[PDB]
RNA sequence: CUGACUGGGGCCUGUAGAGCACUGAUAGGGCUAGGGGGCCCACCAGCCUACCAAACCCUGUCAAACUCCGAAGGGUCCCAGGUGGAGCCUGGGAGUGAGGGCGCGAGCGAUAACGUCCGCGUCCGAGCGCGGGAACAACCGAGACCGCCAGCUAAGGCCCCCAAGUCUGGGCUAAGUGGUAAAGGAUGUGGCGCGGCGAAGACAGCCAGGAGGUUGGCUUAGAAGCAGCCAUCCUUUAAAGAGUGCGUAAUAGCUCACUGGUCGAGUGGCGCCGCGCCGAAAAUGAUCGGGGCUUAAGCCCAGCGCCGAAGCUGCGGGUCUG
RNA sequence: GGGCGGUCGCCUCCUAAAAGGUAACGGAGGCGCCCAAAGGUCCCCUCAGGCGGGACGGAAAUCCGCCGGAGAGCGCAAGG
RNA sequence: UCCCCCGUGCCCAUAGCGGCGUGGAACCACCCGUUCCCAUUCCGAACACGGAAGUGAAACGCGCCAGCGCCGAUGGUACUGGGCGGGCGACCGCCUGGGAGAGUAGGUCGGUGCGGGGG
């Protein structure tokens, strides 16, 4: 007659955080992800929790096409 | 058969179909035009006048459009038409249902079933020239265990047969005894 | 009474009761509905009692048809018990319904008996549920 | 539907294709993500020597010197259908240096 | 000049909605791995299953923990507007960490609570200062610096307490509905559309031979139209069934569905729609604030005015910031 | 309301209102570990099922061919 | 300044699936062997090597077929920021913008780069 389960865990606060069109530094997180929603494109590394960054600084774009996942391009500026 | 037409120019029409003028659209191959129609004219005439029956649009052009309906939408919790999809005929052979229907003693009287399942005759494709305006189906010994349709005996005359499938087809079921 | 013999999970929510009907308007299946106007919950209980009106109405001829399935399970606590301490237990399936909605269908059955039979079955739900007979009102093309 | 796809990594940006026919082969170099072929050496379109297996040799000093005279040294070499045996291709100017 | 907010461009989602291709449940119909099995046969040499049923395909569905789909919106970044008790950085100084109401999106509850807990916003708290709602913090308007025997308005009203129309029109309600709530019911009225009939005479009326095979057939006593069965008739006629309700154990009988006239110009079934009636019985004295109100002093669509705050302007005076 | 009962930390899904967050003695479940390979690099192959068969074989052991684009598997509950 | 074929791409099922053609002078594939560099929990099937006497059957390209699959228009609501009201409640109505998912018409069995071979 007591409650079952109540209990829930801590949001480990995944997202996107750095949309397309923002200028970047070499280093920052373009999207903290659970899974690899977003493949790697130019200029992007990989980490240990799917957690892909910038490798160099610029304006960043998305959705080069599809047919093998979702991607993330960091164009550099010239 | 025999209902008048008119314009729409991107109107409000859901403050024009207060007064019985339900809009529409009609096409055959292009010119999507937009219409309204009158109430209890298509109501009227929709009474009897179905899917198989050619409907004939009369518009201020001085033509007459063989049109169809292509859907009804139900106003669903008023059960009234918002917006019926006409569909004019060209030199085509175009897709019609044709509600064909059951004469005879259905599975011998006393011992008869419901045989329910009408689902308008599920399609045949026609010329212009050659569309039917009722085909017969007899309901001839068809009693409760064997003899049931399966649609191999569905050959009608003439243009057109069922095209892929022959699956959906009535047949008998049994009475609710106490 | 009927239940869904397997579930998911066993208990589940409320929501609300808005939107129009969500499919199940045109008949297809009889020559006459019975069809809603207020939204609300069915149980098997109202299931039971407006099945057996109809067989217990008219005989030897005219199979009925229903089109709704519980499988909301209505929650409730028991008595004497105060707030909190977890959800309630499971009496039975409800199916919720919206206004616009064709429930029972007979088939079979003449103008005049079908008339009665749903007019007997009208009385054993808590919605105002009118009687719509077969019209030209299909989805067809 | 046989494929390895050993040229989907691409770091690197800058890759040597490899064709092996059962008659002869013929390479390629590419620039990625942009689609013009810079510079290439086919055998039976310079028709260098008949033994399939000695056409490496020569189609590496041919395409390597073509390589440099055309003054791209940073290349690649892919291994899509093909093991890295038999022909090898080896060259030792510009810098794939295998 | 970056800020709240807004405009022009991208990016993101998986909610509302919708859907079954995925995960499960499913109302039927067809096909039938097979199984109590087999009509029962030298067992495979079957046959229909009115026996059950796997899997598949259609007509149909449902889902917070399903998404082939998928907005309105929100967030973020670039440019522009935006000089505002706007923002940004540092330091000093408190208070708060019992909240509550309302509308929406929700959970628990019982789709109960002026009930509990979140989010989006407002208000009270801290504006119990003001006007309306009779009185009342969160329902509406409005954000009170002070003063004037000045106007215009917001919400709400214009029969009197109570300041302003017994205003101008078109209908509606006979219940004090207004001024207390549901399922259901009823020649209550007013409006729209369909059908039949009709002055080759229509409805309710008053008179009529209102019938012959035929008590059709063991119907278990009894089946004459009338407890309940078959497969449902025909012919005599200027109109009549295997009968509309009684009445009989069954009879008999009374009324008929169907129709002939001397009459008389309209007559029934409906499907919506506005306002109504019953359903509606609790405990000190009753009432919509009260008196009263019926071509209204209620209800629906309008129009011209007026009353109506501490709101805004007319004027004077003080303070704070630039 | 307190006591009795249940819970005290971490993870997964929903509630959770399409950025992130978000409560209840709300619903459904797991964990206090394990792998010298169940790790790194390099090189080969594509799964589970269904159909037609087999010599045993439950309708699942092992083998062949076709269909099968991810319904299998990825140490462990759930999600990606 | 063009057609055919081979590599390598971008569009992300309008590119595939299934059926019907067609091609080897020219590439490519098939084939004949394994003798060595190589390999197979086993085998030259797949990698590797000599070839190349025979072939386009299979596979591979091009062309056709809309049903199989996919994409999918104008209206019309569902829904909803925002504002205004109704219902005792469950929940609805109007205006202003926005605007789906199914379904219907229809479309398709490809479009477009770079480098080579032959005429
Ligand atoms: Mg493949
Ligand atoms: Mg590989
Ligand atoms: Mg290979
Ligand atoms: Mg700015
Ligand atoms: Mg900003
Ligand atoms: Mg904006
Ligand atoms: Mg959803
Ligand atoms: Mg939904
Ligand atoms: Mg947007
Ligand atoms: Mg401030
Ligand atoms: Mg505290
Ligand atoms: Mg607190
Ligand atoms: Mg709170
Ligand atoms: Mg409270
Ligand atoms: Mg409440
Ligand atoms: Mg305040
Ligand atoms: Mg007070
Ligand atoms: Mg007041
Ligand atoms: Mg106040
Ligand atoms: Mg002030
Ligand atoms: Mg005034
Ligand atoms: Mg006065
Ligand atoms: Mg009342
Ligand atoms: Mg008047
Ligand atoms: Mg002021
Ligand atoms: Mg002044
Ligand atoms: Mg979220
Ligand atoms: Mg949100
Ligand atoms: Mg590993
Ligand atoms: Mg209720």
């Amino acid at each position: 007659g007591s409650t079952r389960n109540g209990r829930d865990s801590q949001a480990k606060r995944l997202g996107v955080k750095r949309y397309e069109g923002q200028v970047v530094r070499a280093g920052n997180i373009l999207v903290r992800q659970r899974g690899t929603r977003f493949k790697p494109g130019k200029n992007v590394g990989m980490g240990r929790d799917f957690t892909l960054f910038a490798l160099v600084d610029g304006v960043v774009e998305f959705q080069d096409r599809g047919r093998l996942g979702r991607y993330v391009h960091v164009r550099p500026l010239a | 058969y025999r209902l008048k037409a008119y314009y729409r120019e991107g109107e409000k029409p859901s403050a024009l179909r207060r007064a019985g003028k339900l809009p529409g659209v009609m096409y055959n191959r292009h010119l999507n035009r937009k219409v309204y129609v009158d109430l209890v004219e298509f109501d009227k005439v929709f009474r009897q006048a179905s899917i198989h029956h050619v409907i004939v649009l009369e518009l201020p052009d001085g033509q007459s459009l063989p049109t169809l309906v292509r859907q009804v939408n139900l106003d669903k919790r008023r059960r009234r038409p918002e917006h019926v999809d006409f569909f004019v005929l060209s030199d085509e052979p175009v897709e019609m249902y044709v509600p064909l229907r059951f004469v005879g003693t259905p599975a011998g009287v006393r011992a008869g079933g419901v045989l329910q399942e009408i689902h308008r005759d599920i399609l045949v494709k026609v010329s212009p020239r050659n569309i039917p305006e009722f085909i017969e189906v007899d309901v001839s010994g068809l009693e409760i265990g064997d003899s049931l349709h399966a649609s191999d005996l569905k050959l009608p005359p003439g243009v057109e047969l069922a095209v892929s499938p022959e699956e959906t087809i009535a047949a008998v079921v049994p009475p609710e005894d106490v | 009474m009927l239940m869904p013999r397997r579930m998911k999970y066993r208990k589940q929510q409320r929501g609300r009761l808005k939107g129009a009907t969500k499919g199940g308007d045109y008949v297809a299946f009889g020559d006459y509905g019975l069809v809603a106007l207020e939204p609300a919950w069915i149980t098997a209980q109202q299931i039971e009692a407006a099945r057996v009106a109809m067989v217990r109405h008219f005989r030897r001829g005219g199979k009925i048809f229903i089109r709704i399935f519980p499988d909301k399970p209505y929650t409730k606590k028991p008595l004497e018990v105060r707030m909190g301490k977890g959800k309630g237990n499971v009496e039975g399936y409800v199916a919720v319904v919206k206004p616009g909605r064709v429930m029972f269908e007979v088939a079979g059955v003449t103008e005049e008996q079908a008339m009665e039979a749903l007019r007997i079955a009208g009385h054993k739900l808590p919605i105002k549920t009118k009687i719509v007979r077969r019209d030209a009102y299909d989805e067809a093309q | 539907k046989f494929r390895v796809r050993n040229r989907i990594k691409r770091t690197g940006r800058l890759r040597l294709s490899v064709f092996r026919s059962l008659k002869h082969i013929y390479a390629q170099i590419i620039d990625d993500e942009k689609g013009v072929t810079l510079v290439s050496a086919s055998s039976l379109a310079l028709k260098l020597k008949g033994n399939k297996t000695e056409v490496a040799r020569q189609v590496g000093r041919a395409l390597a010197e073509k390589a440099l005279a055309l003054g791209i040294k940073q290349v690649a070499f892919d291994r899509g259908p093909y093991k890295y045996h038999g022909r090898v291709k080896a060259l030792a100017e510009g810098a794939r240096e295998g």
